């Protein structure tokens, strides 16, 4: 994520990039899978309406998260503040050999 | 084939044996000094050429580099080695 | 031409995935195969089967070469026959060339065929045959091993001994008698 | 470049897959010979 | 890989091929690779029970490995050399299992009963096909037969694999190698498929199937391979060096006789060189070792003739080096043979009842002797094949010394060139090659059973053919040199190496 | 005389090389408006 | 074979593909140099 | 006769300095079998390589695998130094 954290008042939103390389270090060519989801204690809560299918072109690919959809994921923006947000991404190479799952929680 | 002789004779114009000095030759396009010759040159005394120069053979060699420790005022300083023909081409 | 396969799956679970196979002639891609109970072979290949010029140095040099194994002349005693493949139960009177199977003359040697194979040689019952493979039609473990009746199968029908007196099996009979000598203490030309 | 390649394993046992490939005019190619488990038709359990 | 040494004994099961497959061509080629093994293989020392068997139809056993010739080389190579081709013509049949089959029973014991110690005992299967068997079955089973009597592979922490090395030669063009392969032995880092071409060359094949673990002690042995260092073929050899105010560089050889001691001329040192001032190179490694003493000949004196004329005396030229750190022996650096020792009777494949003169009639007939000496041309170790003139040319070679510099004015040639010195060089009955300055303190070798054994040390020359960085264009025939007798100084080498362990013959 | 270094930097590539020398009235060389003065040295790897 | 490629018998192919290898043992004995020591090993990288 | 030519020397030569390694390359190839995997996995492979270019008679290809087979020959030689 562009930065370690989020605003609450940030309208932007979660800006969330996905480097995918190769273990020798050359660049990946495919399509990512990234979801969202807020984390209290130990309770995750996903997030479906904020599941997006980004391409990845030159081993690099940007998903962002509104703050609309993250605020219609729960039901007082100054509640939320505490909790945790975590990414969820899942790229699969153009051939649909190999899938890797990653993820950043806290 | 051809293969011809070169010689070359040098003289320094002052009053002291001129000190560590230079040959620098440039061969006839298609001619190259004899292997053996140089080792000769080499060994000898006050006179000395480079590894680098030596494991050139024939083909790549067409300038060659003789360093002279010093070179006489009195009299002149001679030397000679055999050269040949591999390439062939007029003029 | 080499199969396709379609593959369907959740972004989330690659486990929970089913895939099938398309072969514009093959049933639905799944490949041709011979198998019985929890015993498959890869049955991807060709079959075996108007009596050309078949004289003495033909065989001896058919009989002579790499993958040649085993040679008997055995009598087929029981013939069973199934849905998806048939088979013959054949008793070696003689082990011309002994292979990778121990066998003494005497014993009976399962042989397997395709049930597409069932005109090719109708394998009788109580008569003789001349047969020859390769190593890699054996079947199963030791000692329980079973003979492959493929391709490079040499299925021939041998005459009986009130037989060879006919005046036109007798160019055969002597064939067969000659073929027989010349292996047991002569051997292969190479 | 991805290859295709169907195969219907007969033996259980870890078994050996190879595939190998050289490319036209240029000098150069590549083996390998990796092994993979063949495992019956079965389901873990832990009855008491 | 094939473990060598005496200490335990082994087995060599030669099987050839002789169906129409293999050919003249090959055949004849492939006793010639059985029968220049036996000797690199009797070279070592080891006696292993030889089995020879060649098969096409049916094996024909010609020797086996219980009759109690089956450990002399000479009769087993007798024997090999005398196969003839066309034993067996009329089966070309290829029964490839029938011959491993009967493999199986030289080393099946009888019934019931192990042997004495047999699990110790190596076994070794050479099987010369060209893969291609017709009858029969497949001989992978026998290999697996066998896999079990010699008790292999049938153990968690005793696996038994040093006791099978199964190794195939590809004879004959076509060759199935899909076969070949699954016959071979399957070891990690060993080689036990050889083909055609690797015939030519042979040396280099007998490497792999070679690791002198206990040999690596064994004097006056040499590699041969083309891939072999100079050092490879000369191990003994080494390289001494004396620095020393205005002496420049003073360049002498010597020989490596023990894991300490290294073998020299006397007179490339003296009183007052230091031991810091002289430095060895054994082999390749330009890394010089540090030396602890030079022992001089008691008898030794360059001056010992001050009053006759005879300016520099050249007796006893003889000086061992104990080097400051001990040595391990490697294929680049072993031992030479020295006379009248264990290794020199063991080394000719003589009796242990081998007398110290046995041994100086063998090594130094009298007569004209094959002999040798290593020179280094532009930092290469050549050889020099000379002829040591012990026959009666001994006098017509060793009164050239009256051409020597400093040697004319002598009242006697027997006061300079003492008993103490053998003769080479001259024109007869070869033209024999000279030793030059930097070949000094060189050894004397007598080429002799795949061995290699010391009878001299190079001393000292009359002409120096040699002039400076070159030696050739027009020698004269009083060319000679002299090198001192080893068996003229044995009571001293038999005295300083005492503790090297050597084993000097006491008489 | 003048100097011509052909400099050849391949990782594992000695250079087959056709040097020539241009001509130009303002210059008197082997090189003329009908003659072309062209040689064809070697070069090796990594050196000049 | 006389094509311009390689022939199958000609391939060697990489069958050493360890997860975690050069589980080795060294100890730093040599001789110091402003207290650091320092060994050269030899590793034969994996397929 | 007299004397070669242009691409009559060069090409000739490299010729011959590369069949000179072919001449030992059964030699360096048959060396690789106490030695690893990778020895002769390069050796097999560079091999070929010196042989299809000498029939070619392209300088290129000669060259290309004068070193590359030079170099193999050159590893192989130190890879034995470590074994004596
Ligand atoms: C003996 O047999 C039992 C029964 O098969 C085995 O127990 C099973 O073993 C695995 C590993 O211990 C258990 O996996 C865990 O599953 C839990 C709980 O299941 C969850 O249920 C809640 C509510 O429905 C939801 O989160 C999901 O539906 C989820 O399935 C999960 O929280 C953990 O992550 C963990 O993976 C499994 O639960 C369990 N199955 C049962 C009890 O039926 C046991 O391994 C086996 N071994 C022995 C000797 O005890
Ligand atoms: C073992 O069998 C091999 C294979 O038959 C034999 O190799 C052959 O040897 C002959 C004689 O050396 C070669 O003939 C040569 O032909 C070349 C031209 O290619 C020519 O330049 C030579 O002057 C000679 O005439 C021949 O190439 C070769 N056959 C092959 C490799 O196919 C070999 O002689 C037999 N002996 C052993 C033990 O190697
Ligand atoms: C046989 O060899 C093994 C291994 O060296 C040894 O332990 C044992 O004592 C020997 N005796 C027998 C016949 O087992
Ligand atoms: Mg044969």
């Amino acid at each position: 994520p562009t930065e370690k954290f989020y605003y609450i008042y940030n309208e932007k939103g979660l800006e969330v990039t996905i480097t995918a390389r190769f273990l020798y270090g050359k660049k990946v060519e495919g399509t990512a899978f990234v979801i969202f989801g807020i984390q209290d204690g130990e309770q995750r809560i996903s997030l479906p309406e904020s599941l997006k299918r980004i391409p990845i072109e030159d081993g690099s690919g940007e998903v962002v998260l509104s703050r609309k959809v993250l605020l219609d994921g729960v039901q007082r923006a100054e509640d939320l503040v505490g909790k945790s947000l975590y990414v969820s991404a899942t790229v699969i190479l153009h051939s649909g050999s190999d899938m890797v799952q990653a993820e950043r929680s806290g | 084939k051809n293969t011809m002789i070169l010689e070359i004779c040098t003289r320094y114009r002052g009053d002291q044996d001129a000190t560590m000095s230079i040959l620098d030759i440039s061969m006839m396009t298609g001619f190259a000094p004899d292997t053996d010759d140089l080792k000769q040159l080499a060994n000898g005394v006050d006179r000395y050429i480079s590894k680098y120069e030596l494991d050139k053979a024939f083909s790549d060699r067409n300038t060659l580099i003789i360093y002279l420790d010093k070179v006489s005022h009195s009299e002149d300083d001679c030397l000679a080695f055999k050269v040949h023909q591999y390439f062939n081409v007029e003029l | 031409i080499q199969p396709g396969a379609v593959k369907v799956y959740a972004y989330y679970n690659l486990e929970e995935s089913c895939t099938r196979f398309y072969h514009p002639e093959k049933e639905d891609g799944k490949l041709n195969k011979l198998c019985r109970d929890e015993l498959c072979r890869c049955a991807e290949e060709n079959c075996f089967i108007s009596d050309d010029k078949v004289t003495l140095e033909e065989r001896l040099d058919k009989a002579c070469e790499p993958g040649v194994d085993y040679v008997y002349k055995t009598r087929l005693v029981k013939v069973q026959l199934s849905n998806d493949f048939d088979e013959y139960i054949m008793a070696i009177e003689q082990t011309i060339k002994s292979g990778s199977d121990e066998v003494q003359v005497g014993q009976q040697r399962t042989f397997i065929s395709p049930i597409k194979c069932r005109e090719a040689l109708k394998l009788e019952e109580k008569k003789h045959y001349l047969m020859w493979g390769l190593s890699s039609d054996f079947w199963g473990e030791k000692p329980n091993l079973s003979y492959i009746i493929g391709k490079d199968t040499w299925v021939e029908h041998w005459p009986e001994e009130d037989e060879c007196q006919d005046e036109e099996n007798q160019k055969q009979c002597q064939d067969l008698g000659a073929f027989t000598e010349s292996m047991v203490v002569f051997g292969c030309p190479n | 470049l991805s290859v295709p390649y169907v195969i219907v394993p007969l033996k259980t046992g870890l078994q050996e897959v190879e595939v190998k490939a050289a490319v036209y005019h240029h000098f150069i190619s590549d083996g390998v010979r990796k092994s993979l488990k063949v495992v019956p038709e079965g389901i873990r359990m832990n009855k008491t | 890989k094939i473990v060598l040494d005496p200490s335990g004994s082994m087995n060599i099961y030669l099987v050839l091929d002789g169906s129409d497959s293999i050919g003249a061509s090959n055949f004849t080629g492939a006793k010639k690779c059985l029968v220049n093994l036996i000797e690199k293989v009797a070279s070592y020392g080891v006696k292993p029970r030889y089995g020879l068997v060649t098969y096409a139809t049916y094996p024909k056993i010609w020797v086996k490995v219980s009759e109690a010739d089956s450990s002399n080389a000479d009769w087993v190579t007798k024997q090999l050399n005398e196969i003839n081709y066309e034993d067996h013509k009329l089966k070309s049949g290829t029964n490839t299992k029938k011959a491993l089959q009967a493999v199986y029973s030289m080393m099946s014991w009888p019934d019931d009963v192990p042997p004495e110690g047999w699990n110790r005992t190596r076994h070794v299967i050479i099987l010369m096909t060209d893969g291609l068997h017709n009858m029969g079955g497949d001989p992978i089973t026998v290999i697996d037969e066998i896999r079990d009597l010699l008790y292999i592979g049938k153990d968690r922490k005793n696996p038994r694999e040093d006791y099978l090395d199964v190794y195939v030669f590809g004879v004959g063009p076509l060759v199935n190698q899909v076969n070949i392969n699954a016959l071979a032995s399957k070891k990690d880092n060993e080689q036990h498929v050889f083909k055609v071409k690797d015939m030519e060359n042979l040396e280099d094949v007998f490497y792999q199937m070679i690791d002198e673990s206990q040999s690596l002690s064994l004097c006056g042995m040499v590699w041969e391979h083309r891939k072999g260092t100079d050092y490879h073929k000369q191990p003994w050899q080494a390289k001494i060096s004396v620095i020393r105010p205005s002496k420049g560089h003073e360049s002498c050889m010597g020989a490596v006789v023990s894991e300490y001691f290294v073998l020299t001329a006397a007179h490339c040192f003296t009183v007052d060189d230091k031991e810091h001032s002289i430095k060895v190179s054994v082999g390749g490694e330009k890394r010089d070792l540090e030396i602890e003493v030079v022992l001089f000949h008691p008898n030794y004196n360059i001056n010992g003739k001050k009053e006759a004329g005879i300016p520099e005396f050249y007796d006893y030229d003889v000086a061992l080096i104990k080097l400051k750190n001990k040595l391990k022996y490697g294929q680049t650096i072993r031992p030479i043979c020295l006379p009248c020792t264990e290794g020199t009777t063991r080394a000719l494949r003589l009796p242990p009842t081998t007398t110290c003169q046995q041994q100086k009639e063998e090594l130094l007939p009298a007569q004209d002797i094959k002999a040798l000496f290593v020179s280094e041309e532009e930092k290469k170790l050549t050889r020099k094949e000379v002829y040591i003139k012990n026959g009666d040319k001994k006098g017509s070679c060793e009164r050239d010394a009256q051409y020597a510099p400093g040697y004319d004015k002598v009242k006697d040639i027997s006061e300079v060139v003492t008993p103490r010195f053998l003769c080479t060089g001259g024109v007869s009955p070869y033209a024999d090659p000279n030793t030059c300055r930097g070949d000094s303190g060189g050894p004397l070798i007598v080429h002799k059973r795949s061995r290699f054994i010391q009878v001299g040390v190079i001393s000292w020359g009359v002409v120096d053919v040699c002039k400076n960085q070159k030696r050739q264009k027009q020698v004269p025939a009083h060319a000679r040199d002299f090198h001192i007798n080893l068996f003229q100084v044995l009571p001293w080498l038999k005295e300083k190496l005492q503790d090297e362990d050597l084993g000097f013959l006491a008489a | 005389e003048i100097r011509a270094v052909l400099y050849n930097y391949r990782q594992n590539q000695e250079l087959k090389v056709r040097v020539e020398l241009l001509h130009n009235p303002a210059f008197c060389s082997l090189a003329t408006t009908k003659r072309r003065h062209q040689q064809t040295v070697t070069i090796p790897p990594k050196s000049s | 074979l006389d094509e311009d490629i390689i022939a199958e018998e000609n391939i060697v192919s990489r069958s050493e593909f360890p997860e975690s290898w050069l589980w080795n043992v060294e100890d730093l004995k040599e001789p110091p140099k402003n207290g650091i020591s320092t060994k050269l090993m030899n590793i034969f990288l994996k397929d | 006769t007299s004397l070669p030519t242009s691409n009559e020397y060069q090409n000739e030569k490299l010729a011959n300095e590369l069949k000179s390694l072919l001449d030992e390359l059964n030699v360096n190839e048959l060396a690789t079998g106490s030695l690893n995997t990778y020895y002769k996995r390069t050796i097999k492979i560079s091999g070929q390589k010196a042989m299809y270019a000498l029939k070619s008679k392209d300088f290129k290809k000669m060259s290309e695998a004068k070193y590359q087979l030079q170099k193999i020959y050159n590893e192989i030689d130190e890879a034995l130094k470590s074994k004596y």
